[PDB]
Order: structure tokens, then C-alpha cells, then sequence
């Protein structure tokens, strides 16, 4: 293992500096003996996923906060954690020298890193692209004879995905999402602006658009890539907005319902891609539960829909019971999955804040909140950006857990990276969230899960400046005595048998 | 000790039916996803059907879709493959295997990946002949 090389940039914490010959990394996962726990600690003061161990105690006597594991109270099973292979992410990664490229990929996907097992792939161009294109720009080609993948896929995105798969500790699932259709399918004839598919579900435009999903999966499979799921449209509400600045395709919930029932569902089911799962919404959670009710109460759409994809954007501190919680209650067998999260800013504020602990805490608070309201996975946006938060053809710059500086053959791992890693590294696919109850009201955010092998994982986030003494009770093994320092995040692991 | 034992194979005529069983020991069926595979002589090993342990969702090869049904007996820790409308092209050794992911042959990133299936049964011969 190699430790973090810290660097400050004027915010309240540090980034970790990596280059062609050095990156902070982990030793192979080792689980300590029954009766012992492991603790990984990150702090604003600078600690980065630092490992310590301790004994589980047979008794506990004080007052002070007690968190009791309820292993018999079982909730959702986890699908996974990951991020998005945008054009911008691919360009930033490939700007590094090859050894630095591989250290970046290992940081995300290998057991030397934080064990990502999800990659989101845009279908053709989005705002984090430097060229505007779709896969079928030759007009009025309704049978899509001229559909083809450009070099953005065949030279950049697809080889990088394959390199991640080869480095991965765990099986990786790919999820695809389109931003815009070809413009000759659209009411406004442009990739952006207010506009939807022409006509109505069932007609030539909607049939061709569904066929485009099949052609996309066809083309990626020719390159030996296959998809766990697709979403019906990235952020369908965006294309309803006058002047929307980048690639979009507008759907009301009724339009999405009928597109799924008449075109997308049947087209996918009638193809060799019938096992690919379809996720609806792919948008922010205040559209719930209304969007889910519109789509899923129609049996002819619901029979094709596997789950509901939700975005986090500018709402990291907002509630979740009336949106995620209520949607789970109404549709308890329809999985909820967070497919995109990123930290935006006001127009006059800075897009990237190198070393911001606050943005890290936003990620971990969002992840805990999602997990506590039945969400099965959480997907970051761009895997890497430059120090401007780009490139981005409309200058819609945002932050990213990894910032690449091409002029120094260097990349910086933000607090966001480690806050996400406190979950992704230690919560493999199939882990089940279990109950965790507090003995008294407190300011900590915490979640407990049980690995498929039966061991326990608890994440504890302290967004306050005050240390909080804390004990975790597991009736199978005893008491875990610890302290949650102010401005810290901890992951605790222990064997139960 | 992870053990998988296939049974139910044998000889059937074209159009006939067979139910294969994969008896699992050394783990519970809420742990591993379980897949059925085949190798027809002269062909590589191919997926037939898989069933997820996370949500019980089922996966099918194009040729199995609508003819075959995978299911679990959770009380007996057994995974069944009901095969209907068999044809001579279905003659093969049939194997069940534990998955390190959730039906990764169909769902994980590398097309038809077999890398994540970590335990395999010895298989059972199915012959479809007049
Ligand atoms: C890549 O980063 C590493 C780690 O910061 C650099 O290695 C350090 O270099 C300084 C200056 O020579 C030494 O004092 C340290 O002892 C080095 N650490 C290790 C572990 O070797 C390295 O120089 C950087 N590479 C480039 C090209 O800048
Ligand atoms: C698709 O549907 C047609 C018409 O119902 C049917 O003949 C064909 O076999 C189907 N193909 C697949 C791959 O499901
Ligand atoms: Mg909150
Ligand atoms: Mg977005």
C-alpha cells in the first residue's frame, strides 16, 4: 500500500496527488479474526481511508450514544457504485501518460482502489462532449441502415471500458442513457432547445427511435460489450424547457409511458437484447412519486420496466421520504437506482473546488440518505474532469472526484473520491441493508449492511465539528467502542461468525 | 464446501420435455446466483438460463426464451430447468454453476463473460433423438 500525497489549494482539506509513478493505493483486502473489527478513517484534517483495528468488547456500561445492529430487519440488496464514461472523462484520462492512465483506472475499479462496479455510458453526445453528434445523423434513414459508432466510442470510450473490466475486482455492470435523438426525428430539428420526438408513440419516429436502442446495443456487442440496463432518456423533463442549452429530448410522464408501452418495451423484447433491463425516469426525485404512478399504473408499460433511475443535483440536502420513500411503498418490487450525481454551483461561484471537504460530505450524506430509503445503487457523473470542470461544449462545468492536469501528467483525488470509496470499496453487490437504531437523537448519519458472506459493514459520517463518542452493538459478537471525530467519515467492518 | 449436482438428464424424443435439477450444498440460494449452461459437441460452452439471488429475476438465451423456465425451490435449495419442445439441436451436456455476480454471463460488461462463474457441476447429458 502507498499513502496519500496531500496538496492544498485554498479550501478546507487536501487532494491526493498521483502521477505516472505514484498513486495512493490499498493492499489486498484482508478480514481480521472474529472478535476484532476494522476501521477505515477519512478526516478533513487529512486522513485518507486509513486502516486501524480493535477488539470487540463483551460488555458496555456508559451512557453516550449506542447504535444497535438489527440483523434480522432486512431491506434492499445493493446493485453497486460507479461513475460515467463521458467523452470528457475519456479525453481527460487519455491525456495522461499510459502508466498514469492505469493508476487512475486502478484507483476506481481494482481492489487496490475503491472497487467500482458500475459504468454509465452516454449514447452519443451530451454536454460533456466537445463535438455534437448522434449515431444516425444521415437524415430520414428510418431503418437506420447508416447507424454507426464514431471514434468517440470506438477509439476512446470502448477501449477504456474494456481496460476497466480487465482491472476490476468485481463484475462490472454497464448502463446506457441517450441525451438526444437524431435531429430529423425531433419537432425542433436541433439537438438542444425545447423539443420531443415528432408525432406520437407507435408511429415511424417513435419506432425508429426505439430501433436506435437496438442498433446501439448491436454495435457495442460487436465490440464485446454488453449492458445490464438502459434508461428510457436522460433527464426527459429537460427537453420540455424553452431554450434548453444542450442535448435533450423532452417527454412528459404520459409520453414516456406510451413510448415504453408502444415502442421501446416491445422493440427491446423482440430483439436479442431482451435480457437488458429498462429503467424509467432518469431524472430528479421531485418528479416522484407522480412519474412512477403515471408509468407503472399502466400495465402495458409496467410489464417492461425493471426499475426507476433517479438523479441527484442541487438537492443533496433535501428530504427523501416523500419522494424515494413513498415510491418504494407504492412499488416495493420496482428497484430504485441513483444513476447520476454531481455537485453543481451558482452561476457566479466556482465549478471545481480542489480539496473541498464540504463536497465530500455532500456525496456521503446523499449516499446514506439513498440507502436509507431503499435505493440499490449510486452512480457518480464524469469519472474525471480537468481543473476547469470540463471540457464541456456549453461550458456547463461541474466538479468530479478526480481532476486531471495534463500539463503536469498528474491527477488529483478529491475528498468526493474517498467519501464515495467509503461505500463502494466495502459494499459489494448483493449486500443487504439491515436495521440500525440509535439510543438517543444525534447528528450522525449512519447505515448498516450485511455482506453476502454474512459480515457486517457500518458507515458513520460526522458532518459536525464535534467529536461524538459512540458504541455499536451487534448481539452476535458484542460491542464496538469508538469515537466519531468531527468532520470525519468511518467505515467499520467485522466478522459475525 | 461448495457442491453442485446436476440430475434429470436422459434421452427424449423431439418435441418432448425434461426437467433438470441443480442441487446446491455448502451455501444457500439467497447467496449465489445460479446459471444453467450447455455444451453441444463441437461448440463452446453457452449460457442457457440464469436466476439472480438479489431479486429472483431470470435471464435466458435466445434459444431458451419461451421454451425453458428456470425456477428455485427455496425449501430444498434446488434450481430447476424445465425444458419444453426439445429438438435434436438441444443435445448437449448441461451444467449448473455459481455466479460471483448476478447472472454475469448476460448482465456484466464483457459479452458472454464466463469469468465470474467460480464453481461448476460435472454436468448431465441430455440427448434428443428419434
Ligand atoms: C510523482 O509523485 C511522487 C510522490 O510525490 C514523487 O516522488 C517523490 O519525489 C520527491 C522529490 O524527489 C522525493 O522527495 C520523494 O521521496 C519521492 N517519493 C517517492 C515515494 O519516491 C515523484 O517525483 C513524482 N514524479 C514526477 C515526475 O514528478
Ligand atoms: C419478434 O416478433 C415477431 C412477430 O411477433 C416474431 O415472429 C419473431 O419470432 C420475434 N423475434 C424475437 C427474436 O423475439
Ligand atoms: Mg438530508
Ligand atoms: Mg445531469
Amino acid at each position: 500500500a502507498r499513502p496519500c500525497i496531500p496538496k492544498s489549494f485554498g479550501y478546507s482539506s487536501v487532494v491526493c496527488v498521483c502521477n505516472a509513478t505514484y498513486c495512493d493505493s490499498f493492499d489486498p483486502p484482508t478480514f481480521p479474526a472474529l472478535g476484532t473489527f476494522s476501521r477505515y478513517e477519512s478526516t478533513r484534517s487529512g486522513r485518507r481511508m486509513e486502516l486501524s483495528m480493535g477488539p470487540i468488547q463483551a460488555n458496555h456500561t456508559g451512557t453516550g450514544l449506542l447504535l444497535t445492529l438489527q440483523p434480522e430487519q432486512k431491506f434492499q440488496k445493493v446493485k453497486g457504485f460507479g461513475g460515467a464514461m463521458t467523452d470528457a472523462a475519456a479525453l481527460n484520462i487519455l491525456a495522461l501518460s499510459p502508466p498514469a492512465q492505469n493508476l487512475l483506472l486502478k484507483s476506481y475499479f481494482s481492489e487496490e482502489g475503491i472497487g467500482y462496479n458500475i459504468i454509465r455510458v452516454p449514447m452519443a453526445s451530451c454536454d460533456f462532449s466537445i463535438r455534437t453528434y448522434t449515431y444516425a445523423d444521415t437524415p430520414d434513414d428510418f431503418q437506420l441502415h447508416n447507424f454507426s459508432l464514431p471514434e468517440e466510442d470506438t477509439k476512446l470510450k470502448i477501449p477504456l471500458i474494456h481496460r476497466a473490466l480487465q482491472l476490476a475486482q468485481r463484475p462490472v455492470s454497464l448502463l446506457a442513457s441517450p441525451w438526444t435523438s437524431p435531429t430529423w426525428l425531433k419537432t425542433n430539428g436541433a439537438v438542444n432547445g425545447k423539443g420531443s420526438l415528432k408525432g406520437q408513440p407507435g408511429d415511424i419516429y417513435h419506432q425508429t427511435w426505439a430501433r436506435y436502442f437496438v442498433k446501439f446495443l448491436d454495435a457495442y456487442a460487436e465490440h464485446k460489450l454488453q449492458f445490464w440496463a438502459v434508461t428510457a432518456e436522460n433527464e426527459p423533463s429537460a427537453g420540455l424547457l424553452s431554450g434548453y442549452p444542450f442535448q435533450c429530448l423532452g417527454f412528459t410522464p404520459e409520453h414516456q409511458r406510451d413510448f415504453i408501452a408502444r415502442d421501446l418495451g416491445p422493440t427491446l423484447a423482440n430483439s436479442t437484447h431482451h435480457n437488458v433491463r429498462l429503467l424509467m425516469l432518469d431524472d430528479q426525485r421531485l418528479l416522484l412519486p407522480h412519474w412512477a404512478k403515471v408509468v407503472l399504473t399502466d400495465p402495458e408499460a409496467a410489464k417492461y420496466v425493471h426499475g426507476i433511475a433517479v438523479h441527484w443535483y442541487l438537492d443533496f440536502l433535501a428530504p427523501a421520504k416523500a419522494t424515494l420513500g413513498e415510491t418504494h411503498r407504492l412499488f416495493p418490487n420496482t428497484m430504485l437506482f441513483a444513476s447520476e450525481a454531481c455537485v453543481g454551483s451558482k452561476f457566479w461561484e466556482q465549478s471545481v473546488r480542489l480539496g473541498s471537504w464540504d463536497r465530500g460530505m455532500q456525496y456521503s450524506h446523499s449516499i446514506i440518505t439513498n440507502l436509507l430509503y431503499h435505493v440499490v445503487g449510486w452512480t457518480d457523473w464524469n469519472l474525471a474532469l480537468n481543473p476547469e470542470g470540463g471540457p464541456n461544449w456549453v461550458r456547463n462545468f461541474v466538479d468530479s472526484p478526480i481532476i486531471v492536469d495534463i500539463t503536469k501528467d498528474t491527477f488529483y483525488k478529491q475528498p468526493m473520491f474517498y467519501h464515495l470509496g467509503h461505500f463502494s470499496k466495502f459494499i459489494p453487490e448483493g449486500s443487504q441493508r439491515v436495521g440500525l437504531v440509535a439510543s438517543q437523537k444525534n447528528d450522525l448519519d449512519a447505515v448498516a449492511l450485511m455482506h453476502p458472506d454474512g459480515s457486517a459493514v457500518v458507515v458513520v459520517l460526522n458532518r459536525s465539528s464535534k467529536d461524538v463518542p459512540l458504541t455499536i452493538k451487534d448481539p452476535a459478537v458484542g460491542f464496538l467502542e469508538t469515537i466519531s471525530p468531527g468532520y470525519s467519515i468511518h467505515t467499520y467492518l467485522w466478522h459475525r461468525q | 464446501q461448495v457442491q453442485l449436482v446436476e440430475s434429470g438428464g436422459g434421452l427424449v424424443q423431439p418435441g418432448g420435455s425434461l426437467r433438470l435439477s441443480c442441487a446446491a450444498s455448502g451455501f444457500t440460494l439467497d447467496y449465489y446466483a445460479i446459471g444453467w449452461f450447455r455444451q453441444a459437441p463441437g461448440k463452446e460452452r453457452e449460457g442457457v438460463s440464469c436466476i439472480s439471488s438479489s431479486d429472483g429475476s431470470t435471464y435466458y438465451a435466445d434459444s431458451a426464451k419461451g421454451r425453458f423456465t428456470i425456477s428455485r425451490d427455496n425449501a430444498k435449495n434446488t434450481v430447476y430447468l424445465q425444458m419444453n419442445s426439445l429438438k435434436p439441436e438441444d443435445t448437449a451436456v448441461y451444467y449448473c454453476a455459481t455466479d460471483r455476480g448476478q447472472c454475469t454471463y448476460y448482465s456484466s460488461g464483457y459479452y458472454r463473460d464466463l469469468r465470474w462463474y467460480d464453481y461448476w457441476g460435472q454436468g448431465t447429458q441430455v440427448t434428443v433423438s428419434s
